[PDB]
């Protein structure tokens, strides 16, 4: 029924937007992967599942700011692989558990072919991380806006 | 723990290129980032940029651009700078790390031994020792020292010991000075024990490597 | 470039003492993007912290850093002596990847009394036609020290250089090293050579001379 961040900046229960600062790798190359594990940074709970049963997924990923411009990634959802921006319904994943767990995605972002000089400004939206909150208890399609920022700038380097 | 190594402090005229080399061969280097630095003397760190050992994909610093080439030999792990125009803005240790995975963050988490580029003029010299008599006006006062000027030396890999095997305590090799000549010059001083009791072949020895010479003479106290 | 500027080069402890090595930053950058590192003198340099707070490997637990905005500091429980190196800061926020200035930490002890030594040329020296005579300051703090060559009484300026030490590992003092260079005829042409201290050497700072040829 809930999602919170590891800045602090959690999102009310009816859904809402908030700040992700991830802390990144400062410098990734093509082939290689910018692993921005959020599961490590952002993670989501239920408020009793014994009975709500909560079925968490991503709704909607979108490609905003730094990564928009060069770093095209893959959202791994539970070990699975979706084409980041997440433009499809990504399968549920229950989080049947009152205890908080890391909320397992993870955008692997291998950035375009050798991009050029500086990539993904420090402070800048890295993504929006869109979730759904659906349950067989009721109708309450709730709304989890993620508005990811990197924390830290990456390099895309020439060579 | 696998570290990396790095060549000695060399000597370069202003002008030429240093060929400054890192290399850790048991540490796999397609798996980090291979990271470089620069200390100034006074003057604070500049971070000089990185070379992946995977890719050979390099990002430096504005201040670096077309300054510093940090290239990567991987299959010997080993990687050079290339610093065409080399100024004494340039004279500085030069310093290798690379990016680990601490947390989140990735940071300098293992360096080089590193190395001191100097880029001062003209011919190398020797560093000519030179006695200087303890205080025997004195005497009685027992505290009395002596030393070894090495004047005119350059660059300064100067290994000025006493007893060459011995001494560890009182030994004071002091950093050299720009002298008017422009030739570096340091002197070392130890304290002996009293006098009477105090009778020593002191033999002092430099060991210049890029001029190398065992320079080397006893000081003798003098009787006024 | 990221303007980073510390305290500028000085700073000071005994075995124990708090050092609040600050670290302003010209943005106010987040504490995932500041690095500290220590290098000794002398010696390759060594990860120290990184993102702020997590101490690297072989960093000890008394040092923890904190802070966000555009003020950092390296908050330290009780530093021993074998910590006297120049921390590093450096931003990860852009790429300048800026590193600051460095503070020199030096170690503060008890006040050593400074002990002067002055000595003629040899024989040798004179042979050479360039003579120097040194007059050595040998266990000495603080490094503020500029002792006064005294020509046949007179004093003599831009003829003398002092060279300082690093810390000593033993008994944390420096050493100063004053060489006033002559040439063997006016070494000669004077008898009286003598330097005086300074800083806490004396009030009235002890005068070490000599006569030349006796």
């Amino acid at each position: 029924f809930a999602c919170k961040t590891a800045n602090g900046t959690a999102i009310p229960i009816g859904g809402g937007s908030a700040n992700v600062y991830v802390n990144l790798a400062p410098a990734v190359n093509v082939g290689q992967n910018l692993v921005v594990d959020l599961s490590t940074q952002i993670f989501c709970h239920n408020d009793y599942p014994e009975t709500i049963t909560d079925y968490v997924t991503l709704q909607r990923g979108a490609a905003y700011g730094g990564v928009l411009s060069s770093f095209s990634g893959t959202v791994k959802y539970n070990g699975s692989s979706y084409p980041f921006p997440t433009t499809s319904e990504t399968p549920r994943v229950v989080y049947n558990s009152r205890t908080d767990k890391p909320w397992p995605v993870a955008l692997y972002l291998t950035p375009v072919s050798s991009a050029g000089g500086v990539a993904i400004k420090a402070g800048s939206l890295i993504a929006v991380l869109i979730l759904r909150q659906t349950n067989n208890y009721n109708s309450d399609d709730f709304q989890f806006v993620w508005n990811i920022y990197a924390n830290n700038d990456v390099v895309v380097p020439t060579g | 723990e696998v570290q990396l190594q790095q060549s000695g402090a060399e000597l370069v005229k202003p002008g030429a290129s240093v060929k400054l080399s890192c290399k850790a061969s048991g540490y796999t280097f397609t798996s980090y980032w291979m990271h470089w630095v620069k200390q100034r003397p006074g003057q604070g760190l500049e971070w000089i940029g990185l070379i992946h050992p995977n890719s050979s994909s390099t990002y430096y610093n504005e201040k670096f651009k077309t300054r510093a080439t940090l290239t990567v030999d991987k299959s010997s792990s080993t990687a050079y700078m290339q610093l065409s125009s080399l100024t004494s803005e340039d004279s500085a240790v030069y310093y290798c790390a690379r990016l680990g995975y601490g947390n989140s963050y990735w940071y300098f988490d293992v360096w080089g031994t590193g190395t001191t580029v100097t880029v001062s003029s003209a011919s190398t010299k020797g560093p000519s020792v030179f006695p200087l008599a303890p205080s025997s006006k004195s005497t009685s006062g027992g505290t009395a020292a002596l030393g070894c000027l090495v004047k005119d030396y350059f660059p300064e890999p100067v290994t000025v010991s006493w007893n060459s095997g011995a001494l560890t305590s009182g030994v004071h090799t002091f950093p050299a000075v720009l002298q008017s000549s422009g030739l570096y010059s340091l002197s070392s001083v130890v304290t002996v024990p009293s006098s009477s009791l105090g009778t020593q072949t002191y033999i002092c020895n430099v060991n210049h490597k890029p001029s190398n010479t065992k320079v080397d003479k006893k000081v003798e106290p003098k009787s006024c | 470039q990221i303007v980073l500027t510390q305290s500028p080069a000085l700073m000071a402890a005994s075995p124990g003492e708090k050092v609040t090595i600050t670290c302003s930053v010209s943005s106010s950058i987040s504490s995932s993007n500041l690095h500290w590192y220590q290098q000794k003198s002398e010696t390759s340099p060594k990860p120290w912290i990184y993102g702020t707070s997590n101490l690297a490997s072989g960093v000890p637990i008394r040092f923890s850093g904190s802070g966000s905005g555009t003020s950092y500091s390296l908050t330290i429980s009780s530093l021993e002596a074998e910590d006297a190196a120049t921390y590093y800061c450096q931003q990860w926020r852009s790429y300048p990847w800026t590193f600051g200035g460095g503070t020199k930490l030096e170690i503060k002890r008890t006040v050593a009394a400074p002990s002067v030594f002055i000595f003629p040329p040899s024989d040798e020296q004179l042979k050479s036609g360039t003579a120097s005579v040194v007059c050595l300051l040998n266990n000495f703090y603080p490094r503020e020290a500029k002792v006064q060559w005294k020509v046949d009484n007179a004093l003599q300026s831009g003829n003398s250089q002092e060279s300082v030490t690093e810390q000593d590992s033993k008994d944390s003092t420096y050493s100063l090293s004053s060489t006033l260079t002559l040439s063997k005829a006016d070494y000669e042409k004077h008898k009286v050579y003598a330097c005086e201290v300074t800083h806490q050497g004396l009030s009235s700072p002890v005068t070490k001379s000599f006569n030349r040829g006796e």
